[PDB]
């Protein structure tokens, strides 16, 4: 009872659903020509493919 | 400190067994029922009466407000 | 020094003097695993509100959406919420079967343990009024207008205190930041007068069913009182629990799954059914100040008890008069409490107010009489 | 006589009767999850995802 | 006819009707509707009669209706 | 005036406290409500990312969300734009806010589901009666203009005309699409968005009752047999005398 | 906050009505111009920082507000600089 009750609690306190929900990015590559580069925005700040 | 100040007393003797020598719920059926009952019955009449004169004003109360809600043809009978 | 360590040490000391070795009536029953219950209770409702306070924002725009994000993206924010709605819901059937057990057993005797007791009531209500406007839903907002605006009946302070208590000229923002704040301040403010309740408790010591001095056999808090305890606990919880995880919404009002709307009243206001009886006074009496007067000395009435005590013996136990009469008081209340749920109509109007009452009736002349009466049966 | 087994080995020393206790927990969990789930699951045959994952899970399209 | 889509709803609706109790129900009904619409003076309205029937026959439809739906 | 009809007691599968939701139910439900409700009805608290692994294919469910437009911005002129939909996306709004609401409905104001059986007494048997509860009004009563009769609606006339008629849509699993059976699955399908804990909640209910009933047993004994010193315990007055 | 410091009512009321204040919704769910208050706070120049860049050579001119203690030296440091331009000196350029 216990360790699932405590369990629990902690658990609230990390990422929740909706955090979590941005947390990857997938890019499609079979879009992005040479040289020229493309930036998307990943949690908050720029991420250069 | 509250253990050898409370109180004045002589010539009482108690005996008692360790818990490991006796058996946690004995006597079910001679002994614990029959007594479960006694108390049930010494106090029944005692608390049950007024929880029913309750139910009832309860019941009453909650269909005398509903009937309020049907309609009475004595007030369409003078309609033609 | 002190042999043992539990005994010298200025804490353990203290551990041990009121859990450990602390004297305790051989036969008091479980009527008196309340207490506990209610301090285990409190503590787990500052667990749980802590959690749901961090995920929380006490602002009029996202109050009900951040109770909503905290049920629905949340790890276990679901079941914490349930947890603390449900908690305060045990946390009042526990205080008042403690404060039943009270009356009967004339326990209200002990009168700075039993004062003490009733300021803790007092502030529990109005932790759990407070706490209930914060998801800021239809009943939120409503019972927060109705019954803080109650206020201005009072003569000429009133007015005043009310726009003063609003932070502004209705229920708005202003009155729901101050709220959060009194709801996290509040359930300390318990923990602590409940400190200085067993404070005064300890003085004398408990009292038992019998209501004659237990000082011939007195035992141990420990393993007795501690294992009957948790048992009681336990017991308690599994409804409390199976209530909760079977059927989430019995206790709730579904007007408060709408977000506040200051220009749709609902059409039945209503608190949560431990206000339900306070409710039904309440309105039994037509005139807002009149009104209000009731419902303050329908809970202040506590006060009182221990100086209309006219008994030669301190419990109900070989009273068979008072007893019936305390059983009549009980089902008086369920009664309040029924009337409470139900609109302001007839039959309904006239079964409050004779409810009302009555409630008063038995607690100011007919407990202090009959008690007298029965002195005079044993030839007192 | 498993009872007297279990007293002299696992309750006598209060070191063992905690190691007792977690490794009873641990065993325990373990079991105890497991039958859950299975009487669950069972209860509400072809009604969870789980069972329906199939008719969507690389079988369309 | 030889295949048609039919609400197993309106079906069961149907077959409920012919209850005793929302056969007593419907013709007091009709009985109310009759009086009511022939006549133009009356503030007297058929909810009330509406409403025993549609609770009957509607209590009768949840007993069936689910076990012919997916 | 004071007259309402309450709705019966439909057996829902997911009625019995240890009765799970039929998913494959809330899967056609969802469709109901993508496809016609959500034409004036939003439901603001459920996301693409939630069907996932309950009614939805990872996939499905990214596909569903690429079919919308959703509004982002501001750009590098500080301008809004659209852009295709994500998983991380909420259902779409129908209308801006309220007033362009009732003004699409007459005045009238169609509610977020969200959470609607939660919010109405009588849950899914209150909203299944009023889908599929629409008829005549009796004698002596008259719908304004714009408002339609319905006995499971307080007051009787809603501002809401009857959403669903047979066939007046597919499911791709192949299920008669006849009235009843839509309404009875886009109510399912309502039971979850209030609530996608459902059917954890019951799932811990159980484990909880079974070490509930363990527990309390075991502590029971142990209180008794403890108490036995005392239960047991005889005693004798013998003075001097 | 200009009532009773550096202004009149009247004064106030007026130079708050010389701004068009963007209300709404309305009826219609539509936002609609209006003439000023003097409970509305002085007018914005661009809707977000993006258009504010757009138009000053991608720079932001920030909000004044709480500038003078949001800068180390206050009302010097505003007034130094406010008066303080000139020409760079030798072996300085400053870009376009
Ligand atoms: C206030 C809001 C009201 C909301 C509702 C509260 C819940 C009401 C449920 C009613 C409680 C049912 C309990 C039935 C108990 C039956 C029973 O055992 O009664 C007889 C039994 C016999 O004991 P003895 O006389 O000592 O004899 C010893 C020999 N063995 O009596 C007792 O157990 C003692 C009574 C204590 C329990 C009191 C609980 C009632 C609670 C109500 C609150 C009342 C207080 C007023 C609050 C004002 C604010
Ligand atoms: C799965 C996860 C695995 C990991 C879990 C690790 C758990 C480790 C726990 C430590 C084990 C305890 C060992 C201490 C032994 C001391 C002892 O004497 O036993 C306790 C002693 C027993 O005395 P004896 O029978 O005389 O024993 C004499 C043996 N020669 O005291 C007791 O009564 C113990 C029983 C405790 C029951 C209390 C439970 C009541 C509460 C119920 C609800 C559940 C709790 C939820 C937690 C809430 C947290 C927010
Ligand atoms: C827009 C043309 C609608 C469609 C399509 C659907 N609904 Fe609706 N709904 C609409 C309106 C304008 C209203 C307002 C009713 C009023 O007079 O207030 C509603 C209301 C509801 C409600 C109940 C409201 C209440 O009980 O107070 C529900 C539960 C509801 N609508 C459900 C619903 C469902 C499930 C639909 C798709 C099957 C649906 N509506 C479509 C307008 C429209
Ligand atoms: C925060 C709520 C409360 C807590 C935490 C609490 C706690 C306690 C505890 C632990 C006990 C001892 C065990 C017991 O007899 O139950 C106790 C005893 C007592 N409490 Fe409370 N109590 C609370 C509220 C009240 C209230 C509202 C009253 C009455 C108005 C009250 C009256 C008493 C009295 C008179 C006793 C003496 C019991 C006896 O021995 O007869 N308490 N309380
Ligand atoms: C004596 C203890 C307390 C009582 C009686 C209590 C009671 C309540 C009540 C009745 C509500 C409304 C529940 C509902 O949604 O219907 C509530 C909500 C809340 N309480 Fe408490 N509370 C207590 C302590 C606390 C504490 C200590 C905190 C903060 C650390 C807290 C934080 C909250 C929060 C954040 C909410 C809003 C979210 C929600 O509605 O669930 N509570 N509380
Ligand atoms: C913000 O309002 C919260 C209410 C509530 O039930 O809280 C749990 C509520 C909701 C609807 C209607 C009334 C209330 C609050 O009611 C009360 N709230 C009270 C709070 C404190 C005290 C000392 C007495 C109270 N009495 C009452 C009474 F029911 F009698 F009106
Ligand atoms: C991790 O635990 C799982 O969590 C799920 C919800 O997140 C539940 O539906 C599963 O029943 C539970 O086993
Ligand atoms: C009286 C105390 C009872 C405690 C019961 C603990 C059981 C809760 O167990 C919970 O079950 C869920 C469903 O499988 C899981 O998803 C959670 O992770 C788990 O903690």
């Amino acid at each position: 009872a216990a360790k699932n009750v405590v369990t629990q609690f902690i658990s609230s306190l990390s990422a929740s659903a909706d955090v979590l929900a941005l947390s990857k990015i997938e890019i499609k590559l079979s879009d992005i020509p040479e040289g020229k580069n493309v930036a998307f925005k990943w949690r908050g700040k720029p991420l250069f493919v | 400190i509250h253990f050898g100040n409370l109180a004045r007393v002589r010539h009482i003797i108690t005996y008692s067994l360790s818990p490991f020598e006796q058996r946690a719920i004995p006597n079910i059926f001679s002994d614990a029922l029959p007594n479960v009952w006694r108390r049930f019955s010494s106090q029944v009449f005692k608390v049950a009466p007024p929880f029913l004169g309750a139910y009832l004003l309860y019941s009453w109360g909650t269909q005398e407000f509903e009937r309020l809600k049907r309609k009475n043809p004595a007030d369409y009978e003078n309609d033609q | 020094m002190a042999p043992n360590i539990r005994k010298s040490h200025p804490l353990l000391k203290m551990i041990n003097n009121s859990l450990i070795d602390l004297p305790a009536p051989s036969n008091i029953s479980a009527w008196w695993n309340f207490g506990s219950l209610l301090a285990v209770c409190l503590m787990t409702q500052i667990l749980t509100g802590l959690l749901l306070a961090m995920h929380y924002t006490a602002d009029t725009s996202l109050a009900f959406s951040s109770v909503a994000h905290t049920c629905r993206n949340v790890q276990y924010g679901w079941l914490i919420r349930n947890l603390h709605a449900n908690g305060a819901s045990f946390f009042f059937i526990c205080i008042f079967l403690h404060i039943g057990r009270g009356l009967y057993y004339g326990s209200y005797l002990y009168k700075e343990t039993w004062n003490t007791g009733v300021i803790l009531l007092l502030t529990l209500m109005a932790t759990a009024f407070v706490g209930y406007v914060l998801p800021w839903g239809q009943m939120s907002f409503w019972g927060a207008t109705v019954i803080t605006n109650l206020f201005s009946a009072i003569p000429y302070i009133g007015h005043t205190l009310v726009e003063w208590a609003w932070g502004g000229f209705s229920v708005d923002n202003p009155t729901l930041t101050r709220f959060f704040a009194l709801h996290f301040l509040l359930p300390f403010a318990i923990a602590g007068i409940t400190i200085i309740h067993l404070t005064f408790l300890h003085e004398s010591g408990s009292n038992n069913p019998l209501g004659i001095s237990s000082d011939s056999d007195k035992i141990p808090f420990h393993p007795y009182y501690s294992f009957k305890d948790i048992l009681g606990l336990t017991l308690m919880l599994t409804p409390f629990l199976t209530l909760a995880l079977f059927s989430p919404n019995l206790l709730g009002d579904p007007e408060n799954f709408t977000p506040a709307n200051p220009l749709v009243t609902p059409p039945h206001i209503k608190p949560e059914w431990y206000f339900l009886f306070a409710y039904a006074i309440l309105r039994s009496i037509p005139n807002k100040l009149g009104g209000v007067l009731a419902l303050a000395a329908s809970v202040l009435i506590l006060f009182l008890i221990p100086f209309l005590h006219k008994s030669k013996q301190r419990t109900m136990t070989f009273r068979p008069l008072s007893q019936t009469l305390f059983w009549l008081l009980v089902a008086n209340l369920l009664i309040l409490t029924w009337i409470g749920s139900q609109p302001v109509e007839h039959p309904f109007i006239i079964i409050g107010q004779m409810a009302s009452l009555s409630y008063f009736t038995i607690l100011l002349i007919l407990f202090p009489t009959i008690g007298t009466l029965e002195n005079k049966m044993l030839n007192y | 006589a498993l009872l007297r087994q279990a007293y002299s080995a696992l309750f006598r020393r209060t070191s063992t009767f905690a190691l007792t206790v977690v490794l009873g927990a641990v065993l325990f969990e373990r079991a105890f999850d497991q039958g859950a789930d299975a009487i669950f699951e069972h209860l509400n045959e072809g009604k969870l995802w789980k069972h329906i994952k199939h008719k969507y899970e690389a079988s369309e399209e | 006819e030889e295949e048609e889509l039919v609400d197993p709803l309106t079906t069961i609706r149907e077959h409920c009707e012919q209850t005793e109790k929302c056969v007593k129900a419907r013709e007091r009904l009709e009985l109310c509707d009759a009086r009511v619409s022939s006549r133009s003076h009356t503030e007297e309205q058929c909810t009330e009669e509406l409403f025993d029937f549609l609770h009957a026959r509607d209590h009768c439809v949840a007993h069936k209706l689910f076990n012919k739906l997916k | 005036g004071e007259l309402e009809l309450h709705p019966p007691a439909f057996p829902w599968s997911h009625g019995g406290p240890l009765s799970a939701l039929d998913h494959s139910s809330v899967r056609r439900g969802f469709q109901v409500y993508k496809q016609v409700c959500s034409a004036c009805h939003s439901m603001d608290y459920v996301a693409f990312r939630n069907l996932i692994g309950v009614t939805h294919t990872e996939a499905e469910a990214k596909a569903l969300a690429e079919e919308v437009e959703v509004q982002d911005g501001p750009d590098e002129n500080g301008e809004l734009f659209m852009r295709p939909g994500k998983i991380s996306d909420y259902f779409p709004k129908p209308y801006p806010n309220p007033e362009a609401a009732r003004a699409a409905n007459n005045g009238a104001l169609p509610p977020d589901l969200s959470y609607i059986v939660n919010a109405r007494h009588g849950g899914e048997d209150y909203v299944f009666s009023l889908l599929t509860g629409y008829c005549d009004p009796p004698a002596g009563v008259v719908v304004r203009e714009g408002l339609h009769y319905n006995p499971y609606f307080p007051g009787q006339a809603i501002g809401m005309a009857p959403p669903i008629y047979n066939e007046i849509l597919e499911y791709d699993d192949g299920t008669p699409a006849t009235m009843s059976q839509i309404a009875k699955d886009v109510c399912t399908f309502l039971r979850w968005a209030a609530e996608p804990e459902h059917d954890q909640r019951k799932r811990m209910g159980l484990k909880m009752l079974l070490i509930s009933a363990l527990l309390t047993s075991l502590l029971y004994y142990m209180k008794r047999h403890k108490w036995s010193v005392l239960k047991s315990r005889k005693m004798a007055y013998r003075p001097p005398k």
